[PDB]
């Protein structure tokens, strides 16, 4: 079966993920930063 | 939601992996036996016991009972009929076990294909990033892959395998009961003692709760 | 709090769990299983020491236990010892099978519940992402999905699995008690003194689970 | 071991982690709200 | 509030584990498991060389260990080989059963602890996500989630699982010691040469986990 | 555009190969690859033709290496014991070879997702470490997603199905070789064609082939 | 193609090593793993397992081909190996075949048990490492949340804590599990070699015909994981 610690891993994973959601509850989107992020994403995936 | 593409990826991956594990003929045989197990109903052992009661009192609808009668008619000793019935019982058990194996393989393979499709969709969305307002809904359809796998892993394939195992248990119980009735018939035993012996089978390892 | 109560979430959980279980167990089987669970929870298994004391009290003379009730009724009927042994053995096996299958039913429920929780949280996540332009008002929209997962986990770990474990424990206690009453009825039918059987009655009391008490 | 639903759960929540971190990468957080959150967390943990 | 968060996390994890284990094991069984684990941890099992030396000493001559005392009493009381062998095998099986049940109790604890950690984690996450617009209610919720996950992991991997493994190791040591005592008593009753039985018992020094040379 | 792809491929495939090379020697891995290539580009001889050829020889008294070896051994070795022992030795050798190939491919399939998880953790750590340079976190997403995807794909679409195909081909070869051995034994004993033809009928519907009927 | 695979494996190990190389994070994982493992194994047993892993990693086992050549040459006639030398001295000193069989089987079982214990120790380390990495990550998260000062520091500091988890994974699948697998492989190789020594010594002492013993020992050579090589 699965490794015994995986449960905790999921827990741990979930934990920080939700914290990030909290960080997004008071965040303000930046269009320019989205533009550089999209450009870097396009360059990285070879497209 | 609904998406033809996501269910297509899930089903195609599952079918390819299973068809590598098994063959097309075995897959179709498993589908046919699952359909027969679902759409049809196994004969109640009380009815079979009553039929054996009528047969013993006089001295035929189930195929196994018909084969037993035909094998008893043409003057066959207990050994040969017993061997033939063991062979048939083993064949039925093996067929049901292989069908359960096919559907368990489908169940174990479906969520992995769902995850693969989800990752492919996420990679595509990251590769073409144009509208930020569409970063949320787009990945949504990607998740439709994973969900589909989960559903197919828990609503369809695993329950079908469980139903096939249960139907295998019922068929082997009915076949053992028919074996016992045929042995009693060829032994010329009294109807009441064999009646008690057969009703002793009504408390098997799955139906003790309806009491 | 209403933040922890969601109609559709529990709907997915129990509906999926029941649908999956019902294709490997009939409705009558499920009702028998929950009746067994209720009987095991609300009734306490009789103490083996009290059963032994009541057995020796009844032995020299020649009522709260149904097994001993039917045993003494059959003894009054004066059946052969083979009939007594067969009847008590078949009753013991039937009770053991009922308890084992109730344990199986509740273990199937416990296994299926968190998969339904995961399916429900997947549905919630898709519904959240489908209506997400910016990640500001996604708190409750994901809290509901995590609520579905929490329902699955709670029902799997603190409701159904403990019920299955309690059913197994009650099965062990009932098997031990039934075997004790069977030996007592056999001794009473034999007509032996009340002291000879007591020498070996407690030899195997600390069998298995009870081995830690000593 | 563990049921495979737990592994599927962990994989899903890891992908959600990655997606949300990407979302926060191009976002600016309010300093006042962040200070409030930090103070609350400091008080809660000791 | 800082103490309340720790109290809530400890309550969740420990109460859930205790409730689920008690639904699985008798309360007296739980106390017996605690007692045997405490004995295995506080006390160092008799090193086999000491009992081989004692066995060969009494063999050439023809007792702190209780099993050796029982074997000596059985040998002196003039019972045949079969009766003594059966009684000592029964005692060995009883000790094996007790140690195995203690291992099972602590394995159950270690299996249930991360489940309650996950339940508390989900509870805290939903609590902080629902009251997301209340800074004063997300600190405790995040703290409860993180602390309950940490407590589940710590109790599972550093408390209960190592205790069960130590119980199993002590079970193996006690089984080896009791088998050595049984064979020594049988050899003494038979009346073999001390050197042969000494060599045979020393052959047991390289059994299982003792291969450290 | 190429650096992230080669990094993900390096992590996953290199880790899998490194672990397998610790587990299996290089020559054994090449033998497993040759076995897979033979089992993927050569349809196994379907049994019905095997029974047809068996009754053909039975009535009388190529295109099969095992049958060639069997008839060559029967021409020279008159005794049935030597021929039977050699046939079972060859059968066991083929079975062991296919089992070892399946073991190699299953080991690859099991090691691939662990390396996928390691690569995902590496990418996540790098992304959180930068978290502010667009030029830096793009490759982080690339590494994490591609490592997870490559692990999943290599585990579920390449290695595990290849191992399952190898197991199925081993079953087919075992059935064919058993049929050939039984035919050789029958021709050694001079059995009637009809009795052996009826006997191999139950051999035909063995296990998997029980679903076609 | 062998050089390509060897080089890619070496490169993967090297890149994972520089990812590992960063000091206190691995210290937490190794300390927790050692503390958890020591509840099952003593210090002496752990050090014996480490010696086993060393001897298996820096000392290549004896090839069965040269062993076959040596037993053939000495059977026709009538060394660096230690088991072969001890068996040779045992039969030369003068002993019954049965006591020689008992001694050789005792040594074989001792070596097999020792290698199995080493495999168990390293497997236990493998199962334990990721859990302690996770624990270290959770502790680092607690510390970072309690020391929440600079928003721009939220990213890197978290990356430190999660680092611990990574190390566990890297130590679980690429250090301890590979060592256990290599230990199992070395145990299989040594068992096959020692069985060859036992059969050859018994044949020499009994004075069997060299051809039949060579055939039997080739049959021994043609089984196991080596079956792929042909």
């Amino acid at each position: 079966g699965l490794p015994l610690w995986m449960g905790t891993f999921a827990n741990l994973m979930s934990l920080l993920m939700c914290f990030f959601v909290l960080l997004l509850s008071f965040s303000e989107m930046d269009v320019l930063k989205f533009k550089q992020i999209a450009g870097s994403m396009k360059f990285a995936f070879g497209v | 939601f609904v998406d033809v593409t996501s269910i297509l990826i899930v089903v195609g991956g599952s079918i390819f992996v299973v068809l590598m594990k098994f063959t097309m003929g075995q897959f179709f045989g498993a589908t046919k036996i699952a359909g027969k197990a679902f759409m049809f109903k196994a004969d109640e052992p009380e009815d079979l016991i009553a039929k054996i009661v009528e047969m013993a009192d006089a001295a035929i609808n189930n195929t196994f009972m018909q084969k037993g009668i035909d094998l008893l008619v043409d003057g066959h000793d207990a050994d040969v009929v017993r061997a033939a019935l063991k062979k048939d019982i083993a064949l039925t058990d093996e067929r049901h076990t292989q069908g359960t194996g096919v559907f368990r393989a489908f169940g174990d393979v479906a969520p992995a294909m769902g995850m693969i499709g989800t990752l492919v969709g996420l990679v595509a969305m990251l590769s073409n990033m144009d509208d930020p307002k569409a970063i949320g809904p787009a990945m949504a359809v990607a998740l439709l892959t994973t969900l589909y796998g989960a559903i197919l892993s828990n609503m369809v394939f695993f329950p079908i395998a469980d139903k096939l195992s249960l139907r295998r248990d019922q068929e082997t119980l009915n076949r053992r009961l028919i074996m016992d009735g045929v042995l009693a018939i060829q032994d010329g035993q009294n109807p009441r003692v064999i009646d008690s012996y057969l009703k002793n089978y009504l408390n098997e390892g799955k139906r003790a709760l309806e009491i």
